[PDB]
């Protein structure tokens, strides 16, 4: 089946986060506009590692990193996801 | 002085008497529960109300270093006894 | 940073050690469960031995194993005397349960054992 | 004398004889004892206790009492700092929860302050 | 201050000063502390290398005989990387004083096991091995003394609780005697008498 | 003690009965406390 | 620059200007004997223990409450100083009754410890002994008053923290009565405070009042609930079982109080407990069994019922660990309906970005703030804790307060605005006196209230305020950064499961009844056994069921917040893990094993049996629920307000009001809270 639920685990100090934040400062409103019926969960603690994970499909929890990649890779990796 | 359960046998002075389920009547079998007869309740109303001339008045216990040491205890409340937390016997006023 | 080990230089002197410790354990069982008036086959007794030996085999630092050695070498005396009685020799092995497997389950219904 | 000595870490649990049910099972907390909040006096802190976490206590069925298969659960170990604290939890096995310090916050107060004029801090009764 | 409080004598801790200081000048390869208390008995705090010089010293030199040996403890204090403390406790039959030596240790490296220059320590340094752990290389025999045989843990170490692992009981099942995990029938319990209020102001230690 | 036997509480037994082991009348041990956490008793009406 | 040399015996050390004597001295390790002076309150100076010879000086002088000169020497180890104390402490044991053994202060008085270890042997003072009888200030608190040694600090706790001022001093001389002069039982908020402030053993608990003495009972951490703040709970546990708590300190968060709910909530913890695995009976009738048939029949109706009919309402005072476990085995079967107990909206992401549903500023950082309005809510009825931090505040620093809704008993002068959500319209537009105080402060906070935001007007609300603080933010250049906007809530377990990711309120089942459902904690009618077809199977799980297990079918004992060594977080985001201390009576098993347990039954797996793999799925749920006693904020504030305009809906005019009014309405409305009797003691001592 299709997907669920995409997660983002983000923090203050990466370059790679600084690209994430610079995606969800700028490019979160087309997401969720196309799209209501995906709950796009947002993660700040402290300092993690800036992943982005999707659950879907009976129980599976799909896993690539966003370390130290460009916005717009990281919309790529996003729509390879959906 | 003791009441009867339904379980048949000799309540105590806390109330920790049985239940029919239980293994622990069955193992009193064979030898008796013995328990005080002489309960602690029924003995404050047979000490009577002593009514003292004085004020804010004195409690030692019926011997010097014998029982309970020295409590001072008011008489304030008009219609309220004052109970020494040790005795347990009552005093009162008389103006 | 200066430590002084016991015995060792590098783990084939442990090695060494180890397994002359375990050809005198071999030649150990035997004689004792005869001595004892024992009632263990000498295949399960050497079996409980050598699982023994292999429970402690994840240990790489040379000082441990050199104490290990020194351990088993002050229990194999005391069991080649008469020091020890039945009671100690049977407290190695355990034939009475102590049953408690590792399932979930089982310690999910005779429960708080987590 | 000047032997072999290695920079490396330290294994006691194969050697202090507490069954592994015992290690891997059980967890240890690090923490510095509250003060009893009644009195207020910190002497009470100052220390580093190591505790282990509580389990089950039953009812002994002869006298209502507390018995418990578990020998490791009165055990307290008074330190004196974070690190030897860690440093020994970690060299004798098990894990361990580390609760930081967290001394009572300094103030400003002032009596002149509890008589303001025109600020609100006011005493009101006395 | 005179009456039911013990008076001193400063002269036996003047003594004891010049010649704890005479002992710290003529060995200075392992002394790190010499210490005296307030009712004068000396205390010696050494290296764990220069206990076979130290002690070969002090049996002799006519200047400090101490041919008494006594206790041996290795007092089991953590928050250090150095826990055990091996205690030699030394009298002398000339002089009439008492003298601990002091020495520090750690889990796993030996001091150099004492009973080559003192033959009642044989015994002292199997049971501190029994009980702690502390290895003695270059010793005739270790061996479990005032334990039993199949019992294990070292026991009188603060990681061991009061009560032991193990607990003996008979069945007739396998017709003998057999350990079990404890079942206690009551709990031991611990009353939090460590009260504050600091009763010695001389003994406080700087904080942080 | 037929001097002064006496003393002036009125509680003592009167029989000071000797030691009355091995006997179907002597001590048993229970334990003199109350219900725990008063388990939870259910509403016994019936639904559907 | 700013610093003060004294000499503590010799020990030079540095001195901020303004401060006491007595700070310095404990910065220096020295605690000096103190009895009136305490932190959490002001300096009075009327116990007069703190004398010091401080040097070139005849007269010995108070520490509490002394000025600091630059270059001191003080003597604490003097003759005199300790004559002094000497002095002080035989005045003090002259007019205090030999009450020791009845005193309920045995193991922690103050009296015997600084008596014994500063005081004399040898008494004085032959005759004489005057006594005051004692009063009855309130049910929940027993007091004698002639242990009272009128040291004048409840009374300073009273007007100073409390507000109430209905104790004070009467008379002079010797005869110094401090109570309540007209016979009025003393019932308010933090009453149950009171017995912790009180050095010497005159203010005890009434229920606790004589079943232990506090050497027995062994301390034990442990994190509180019923509020969303969460004080550091330290449970004196006896017997294998229980005497009593008391409130341990986190400097931050809830400094030295406690809730009166939480302080006398074990009774209820103890009284009414679900004990066994409980299953209905051929006659239509409920009994108890065994684990095996019982979750034999849990398994195979789960296995023989599938589709989006498989609910879990998880309300009351659950884990997360339990809510880990049960997503897990939920997911794992075929999909999903959790839902909560209360409703919170997800329109403009209220679900997902960490901002908007939890509290956002620093509870201990809102003493910094300059400028905060309330909408509605009643915070002495609803957390009194962050209501006794705001009144620190109001106290302390300067702020203007304004509430927004009801006109309730906030005892701190609050400037009230009305009650309308068009009155948000106009601050909004805003013509106001007070919007300009908004939009031209400089720290403005606005506190939601949780109670208006459960009615039917939850996005649109949310939405208008959330654009109070775009608006805000963006000008008065603040700061950066820091926010104006924080909410609150009542329930701990809600907070976790919106951490969690869940979808808050049942709508979802109000839309979907379904063939089977697990009620974890379910307080009250949330849903019936109407609007579901009528082979509902609830699996209610929980401890003292009072409405929901007459509504049973498969009921499961489950633990207490005091019975397992859990995570719960507050407010604010931080995780702070509960410990051990009472084993549950009857067999009552661990949450996430029972769920582990029943997946095993099931003809399925889960990959975890340990409390560690457990933390470890609950790392990779969300990486800041194991890094416990650790706080970090939230962002995006801007993000969240353009998301806030996606379903632009209506404000009613009707007058919004809080269900949280009075006593009575904040002490029974909790489960544990409404289980016991002392509570009912106090309710039907404040109704007469
Ligand atoms: C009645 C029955 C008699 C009593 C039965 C119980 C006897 C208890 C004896 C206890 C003795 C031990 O368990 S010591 C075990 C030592 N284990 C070690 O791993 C030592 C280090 N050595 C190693 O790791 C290796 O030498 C290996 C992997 C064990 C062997 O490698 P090989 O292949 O190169
Ligand atoms: S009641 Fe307690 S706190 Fe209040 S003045 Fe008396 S001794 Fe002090
Ligand atoms: S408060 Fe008074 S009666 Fe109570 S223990 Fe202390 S000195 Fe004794
Ligand atoms: S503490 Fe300074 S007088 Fe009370
Ligand atoms: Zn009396």
């Amino acid at each position: 089946l299709g997907l669920r639920e995409i997660r983002i685990h983000l923090c203050q100090r990466s370059p790679g986060s600084q690209g994430v934040r610079d995606f969800i400062e700028k490019r979160y409103v087309e997401l969720k506009k196309a799209n209501p019926d995906l709950p796009i969960l947002i993660r700040e603690c402290s300092d993690v590692q800036p992943k982005l994970w999707a659950r879907y499909a009976f129980g599976q929890e799909k896993n690539v990193s966003l370390n130290n990649f460009s916005a717009d890779q990281v919309t790529r990796a996003l729509e390879n996801v959906l | 002085g003791v009441r009867t359960s339904p379980t048949g046998e000799k309540v105590t002075h806390t109330g920790q008497v049985y239940d029919d389920e239980d293994y622990r009547r069955v193992r009193f079998v064979g030898r008796q529960k013995e328990v005080n007869e002489n309960f602690a309740i029924d003995l404050i109303a047979e000490q009577p109300v002593s009514q003292v001339g004085s004020r804010v008045i004195s409690c030692d216990g019926g011997g010097g270093a014998l029982g309970h040491p020295r409590v001072y205890i008011n008489l304030d409340k008009e219609t309220k006894t004052g109970t020494c937390g040790y005795c347990g016997l009552q005093f009162r006023q008389q103006h | 940073t200066s430590v002084k080990p016991i015995f060792s230089r590098d783990m084939n002197e442990a090695k060494r050690r180890v397994r002359e410790l375990y050809r005198a354990w071999y030649r150990e069982v035997p004689n004792t469960v005869h001595l004892f008036q024992l009632d263990i086959s000498v295949k399960q007794g050497r079996d409980k031995v050598r699982e023994m030996f292999k429970k402690n085999a994840h240990v790489t630092d040379p000082r441990v194993v050199d104490l290990l050695v020194i351990k088993g070498k002050m229990e194999l005396e005391e069991t080649i005397n008469v020091w020890k009685q039945r009671t100690h020799v049977m407290r190695f092995f355990h034939e009475t349960e102590a049953p408690r497997p590792k399932d979930f389950l089982s310690k999910f219904y005779v429960g708080h054992d987590p | 004398t000047q032997l072999i000595t290695v920079d490396e870490k330290l294994d006691i649990t194969t050697l202090t004889g507490v069954p592994e049910e015992h290690i891997k099972t059980r967890k240890a907390r690090i923490f510095v004892p509250a003060r009893n909040n009644m009195q207020s006096g910190v002497n009470n802190t100052k220390k580093w206790k190591m505790e282990f976490d509580t389990r089950e206590r039953w009812e002994n069925p002869l006298m209502g009492w507390a018995s418990t298969a578990d020998p490791l659960s009165n055990l307290v170990l008074t330190f004196s700092t974070k690190e030897d604290a860690i440093a020994f939890a970690e060299k004798n096995g098990w894990s361990y929860d580390v609760e930081e310090r967290k001394v009572p916050k300094p103030k400003s107060k002032s009596y002149g302050a509890n008589f303001s004029w025109n600020k609100r801090t006011r005493v009101s009764t006395k | 201050t005179r009456p039911t409080v013990r008076p001193r004598n400063d002269v036996a801790h003047k003594q004891l000063s010049a010649f704890g200081e005479y002992v710290a000048e003529i060995l200075p390869k392992y002394v790190q502390q010499v210490q005296v208390s307030c009712f004068s008995e000396l205390e010696i705090c050494i290296h764990p290398d220069g206990v076979i010089p130290v002690l070969t010293f002090l049996r002799d030199h006519s200047n400090a005989q101490f041919k008494s040996l006594a206790d041996l403890t290795a007092v089991d204090i953590p928050t250090r990387q150095n826990r055990f403390e091996i205690v030699y406790n030394l009298l002398s039959l000339r002089f009439n004083s008492r003298i601990r030596v002091k020495t520090y240790t750690d889990e796993l490296t030996p001091v150099e096991s004492s009973v080559s220059v003192y033959k009642a320590a044989n015994w002292y340094e199997r049971e501190i091995w029994d009980m702690f752990g502390v290895f003695f290389a270059n010793h005739p025999d270790l061996r479990r003394i005032l334990t039993d045989y199949g019992f294990e843990g070292h026991p009188f170490r603060k990681d061991f609780p009061l009560s032991g692992y193990v607990e003996l009981r008979y069945d007739d099942e396998v017709k003998r005697v057999v350990a079990e995990p404890v079942e206690l029938a009551q709990e031991f319990r611990k009353f939090d008498l460590n009260s504050p209020w600091e009763a010695f102001p001389a003994y406080r230690q700087p904080p942080e | 003690p037929t001097v002064k036997p006496p003393t002036a509480r009125k509680f003592i037994w009167t029989n000071h009965k000797f030691n009355l082991s091995g006997t179907p009348q002597q001590y048993v041990p229970y334990s003199t406390t109350r219900k725990k956490i008063q388990e939870w008793v259910p509403p016994s009406t019936p639904y559907k | 620059s700013n610093l003060i040399e004294v000499f503590v015996d010799g020990q030079s050390v540095m001195v901020e200007p303004g401060t006491t004597v007595l700070q310095a001295c404990e910065k220096v390790g020295m605690q000096i004997p103190r009895f009136c002076y305490h932190e959490r309150l002001s300096v009075a100076g009327n116990c007069r223990m703190c004398l010091v010879e401080i040097e070139k000086a005849p007269k010995v002088v108070a520490a509490c409450a002394m000025p600091v000169m630059k270059g001191w020497n003080i003597l604490t180890n003097s003759e005199k100083t300790k004559k002094a104390r000497e002095g002080v402490m035989e005045f003090l044991l002259a007019n205090h009754p030999l009450d020791c053994p009845i005193c309920d202060q045995g193991g922690e008085c103050d009296l015997q410890d600084q008596s014994m270890m500063f005081g004399s042997d040898r008494s004085r003072f032959l005759e004489g002994k005057r006594a005051v009888e004692d009063k009855n200030i309130g049910p929940l608190v027993k007091t004698i008053m002639t242990r009272c040694i009128q040291c004048t600090r409840c009374i300073r706790f009273a007007s100073e923290i409390a507000g109430v001022d209905d104790l004070g001093t009467t008379g002079r001389g010797n005869d110094m009565q401090v109570g309540t002069y007209i016979e009025k039982m003393f019932m308010s908020e933090l009453s149950g405070n009171i017995i912790d402030i009180c050095p010497v053993g005159a203010l005890t608990s009434k229920p606790y009042a004589f079943t232990a003495r506090p050497w027995e009972t062994r301390k034990t951490e442990s994190i509180d609930v019923m509020d969303a703040v969460g004080s550091n709970i330290v449970v004196s546990t006896r017997t294998g079982e229980v005497m009593r708590i008391l409130p341990r300190m986190h400097e931050d968060i809830n400094e030295e109080w406690i809730s009166d709910k939480t302080r006398f909530a074990y009774d209820g913890l103890k009284r009414q407990r679900l004990t066994e695995p409980m299953v209905r009976n051929e006659k239509g009738l409920l009994t108890h069994t065994t684990w095996e048939d019982a979750l034999s029949r849990v398994a195979g109706m789960l296995q023989s019922c599938q589709g989006n009919d498989v609910a879990a309402i998880a309300g009351g005072l659950v884990d997360a660990e339990a809510l880990i476990a049960l997503k897990d085995l939920l997911n794992r079967v075929d999909s999903d309906t959790l839902c909560t107990e209360e409703v919170f909206p997800t329109a403009g992401a209220g679900t997902d970005l960490r901002s908007n549903y939890l509290l956002n500023t620093t509870i201990a950082g809102v003493e910094e703030a300059d400028v905060v309005l309330l909408v509605g809510t009643n915070p002495r009825f609803e957390a009194p804790l962050f209501n006794a931090r705001i009144r620190k505040s109001w106290l302390h620093n300067d702020l203007k307060v304004a509430l927004i809704g009801s006109p309730v008993d906030l005892t701190y002068r609050y400037d009230h605005l009305g009650d309308s959500p068009k009155i948000l319209q106009d601050i909004a537009s805003g013509s106001h006196p007070f919007s300009q105080v908004l939009q031209e402060a400089k720290k403005p906070m606005v506190v939601l209230g949780s109670s208006a935001l459960q009615r039917n007007d939850g996005a649109a609300i949310l939405a208008a305020v959330s654009n109070i603080a775009q608006k805000i933010r963006t000008s008065s250049g603040v700061t950066g950064d820091w926010k104006v906007m924080n909410i609150l809530h009542r329930i701990a377990s809600q907070v976790a499961a919106l951490d969690l990711g869940y979808k808050p309120g049942v709508e979802a089942i109000r839309k979907n009844p379904p063939k089977m459902l697990f009620l974890l904690g379910a307080d009250g009618g949330c849903v019936t056994r109407q609007d579901l077809p009528k082979d509902c199977f609830i699996v209610y799980q929980g401890h003292h069921g009072d409405v929901g297990a007459p509504i049973a079918d498969v009921i499961l004992p489950g633990a207490a917040y005091t019975e397992k060594s859990a995570t719960y977080v507050n407010t604010e985001g931080r995780a702070q893990q509960t410990k051990v201390a009472v084993m549950p009576p009857g067999l009552a098993r661990e949450d996430w094993k029972i769920i582990r347990a029943l997946s095993e039954i099931a003809g399925m797996t889960l990959p975890y049996d340990t409390l560690d793999q457990v933390r470890n799925r609950l790392e990779e749920v969300s990486p800041n629920l194991v890094r416990y006693d650790d706080v970090e904020g939230a962002n995006y504030f801007q993000q969240a307000s353009e998301l806030s305009k996606l379903v632009n809906q209506q404000l009613l005019a009707d007058p919004l009001v809080p269900p949280q009014l009075t006593i009575k309405d904040f002490y029974m409305t909790d489960s544990i809270s409404r289980a016991s009797q002392t509570m009912a003691k106090c309710v039907k001592a404040v109704t007469e």
